[PDB]
Parts: C-alpha cells; sequence; structure tokens
C-alpha cells in the first residue's frame, strides 16, 4: 500500500493534537500538553482502498521558526487548523500557508483549512462564512469544521487529504 | 533543553519533556498511552552512537533526568 506524509499544522491550543489522537487512538485528550514533536502511524481505508497514514503532529509554538520548513518539503498534505473560540489562531493561517508555499513554490499543495472545537458554539469569535470565505480565498482550498471532543468531521480531514494526494 | 527523543514502535516517534524527578516511565506514560502502547510488554533502548547505532537497554525505572540529550527506542518484548 502506498505511504502518505500529512502534516498538521496551526497554533498552539488549537486541538491538533486531540484531533489526531482522535482520528488514530479513537480517545479524547482532555489535558493540554503541549507538544514538542510526534508522529503517528494508522492503516485506514479510503475510497474502499488500503492506505497507511503517517501523521506529524506539531508543536504550535516554535522557537527556531526555521523547523517548520523541514517537515513541509517531506509533507505531501497539510492540515491548517485553527479554533473557532480564538480569533488569533484564524490569523495565524495565513503566515504558515506562505510559509508551505515558499518551501515548495508551488502555489498549488493539496491542504485542507479546519475551524476546530466547533462543540463551542457559544464562544465563537471566528464565523463559519468567515472560514469558507478565506478557504475560498486561498484557491478553493478544501474547508470543514471540526470537534475533537464530539467527534466531528474527524475522519472527514484526513480522508479529504488523501483524495487531494492521489490528484 | 530539558528533552528526550524517542523511536516507537510502527515507526512512530515522540520528543518528552523531562521535569527533574521523574523516572522514564513517568516522562512517557502519555506518548505510549495514546499509540496504545503498554510499558510492561515493551523493552526501552538507549541508542549508543559512539558504537553505531548500538542499543543498550535501560530500566523503566532510570532516572529520566540523567537521560537528557539521549536518544531512545521502545520495542516490544
Ligand atoms: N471543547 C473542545 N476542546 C478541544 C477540542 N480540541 C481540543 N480541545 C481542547 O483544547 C486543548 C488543547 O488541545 P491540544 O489538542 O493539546 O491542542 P494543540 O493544538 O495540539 O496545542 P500545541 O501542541 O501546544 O500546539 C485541550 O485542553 C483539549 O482537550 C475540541 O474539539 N473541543
Ligand atoms: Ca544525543
Ligand atoms: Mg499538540
Amino acid at each position: 500500500m502506498r505511504e502518505y506524509k500529512l502534516v498538521v499544522l496551526g497554533s498552539g491550543g488549537v486541538g491538533k493534537s486531540a484531533l489526531t489522537v482522535q482520528f488514530v487512538q479513537g480517545i479524547f485528550v482532555e489535558k493540554y500538553d503541549p507538544t514538542i514533536e510526534d508522529s503517528y502511524r494508522k492503516q485506514v481505508e479510503v475510497d474502499c482502498q488500503q492506505c497507511m497514514l503517517e501523521i506529524l503532529d506539531t508543536a504550535g509554538t516554535e522557537q527556531f521558526t526555521a523547523m517548520r520548513d523541514l517537515y513541509m518539503k517531506n509533507g505531501q498534505g497539510f492540515a491548517l487548523v485553527y479554533s473557532i473560540t480564538a480569533q488569533s489562531t484564524f490569523n495565524d493561517l495565513q503566515d504558515l500557508r506562505e510559509q508551505i508555499l515558499r518551501v515548495k513554490d508551488t502555489e498549488d499543495v493539496p491542504m485542507i483549512l479546519v475551524g476546530n472545537k466547533c462543540d463551542l458554539e457559544d464562544e465563537r469569535v471566528v464565523g463559519k462564512e468567515q472560514g469558507q470565505n478565506l478557504a475560498r480565498q486561498w484557491c478553493n482550498c478544501a474547508f470543514l469544521e471540526s470537534s475533537a471532543k464530539s467527534k466531528i468531521n474527524v475522519n472527514e480531514i484526513f480522508y479529504d487529504l488523501v483524495r487531494q494526494i492521489n490528484r | 533543553s530539558n528533552t528526550i527523543r524517542v523511536f516507537l514502535p510502527n515507526k512512530q516517534r515522540t520528543v518528552v519533556n523531562v521535569r527533574n524527578g521523574m523516572s522514564l516511565h513517568d516522562c512517557l506514560m502519555k506518548a505510549l498511552k495514546v499509540r496504545g502502547l503498554q510499558p510492561e510488554c515493551c523493552a526501552v533502548f538507549r541508542l549508543l552512537h559512539e558504537h553505531k547505532g548500538k542499543k543498550a537497554r535501560l530500566d523503566w525505572n532510570t532516572d529520566a533526568a540523567s537521560l537528557i540529550g539521549e536518544e531512545l527506542q521502545v520495542d516490544f518484548l
């Protein structure tokens, strides 16, 4: 089976780890323990095909930003995650996407914009349309709101990246 | 930087923070749990770079602070 190198990116506290662990282990991480570097692997059936996924879960805050260049080069697909309850995390994604494009030099890179923590509707400070508009602005980049807690659109983030990869 | 990089089964890896007082089992508990791995069913080794990747087995109760900067590997028994 073909292997897919997926990278989960985004600012601190958005739920990159919670989403990843929910997808791989099917459990919800309630505590917030900042990631330094973590990789997971999961055998998954996408479109009736066996796929081996290698997911790189990244640190929301890197002392040396240049470290990101290293995993973006190897990464095939990228998930840009922000929290709908934190505006700054949504605004931080612009620089991240430009860094991804700067590393590959190609304006075409399979990715998905993810507005996480959608179960916290009362604390929403980033609109759904607002996120959909950013995605549209990013050359019709895929978009979805998810919840690592309520298990909403968790699998979809990764399944979609695989679809984009096999072009 | 008080960290340790650890290579895990199924070609996975994790870098964990080490706080004085923690044993090896303590620093790796969460990383193993979220991957469905159990320490009692695994052996942990210290990679010996001065001897071309040779592995040296460690006790799970080893003082973690003494391993800062070391690269470890966890294999199943
Ligand atoms: N309610 C809710 N909480 C979530 C969700 N996803 C994550 N969290 C919580 O948000 C907090 C931080 O989660 P992490 O998954 O550690 O986020 P992170 O992006 O990996 O942060 P860093 O590794 O430091 O960059 C934790 O306390 C989680 O339990 C979600 O969908 N809903
Ligand atoms: Ca070393
Ligand atoms: Mg994390």
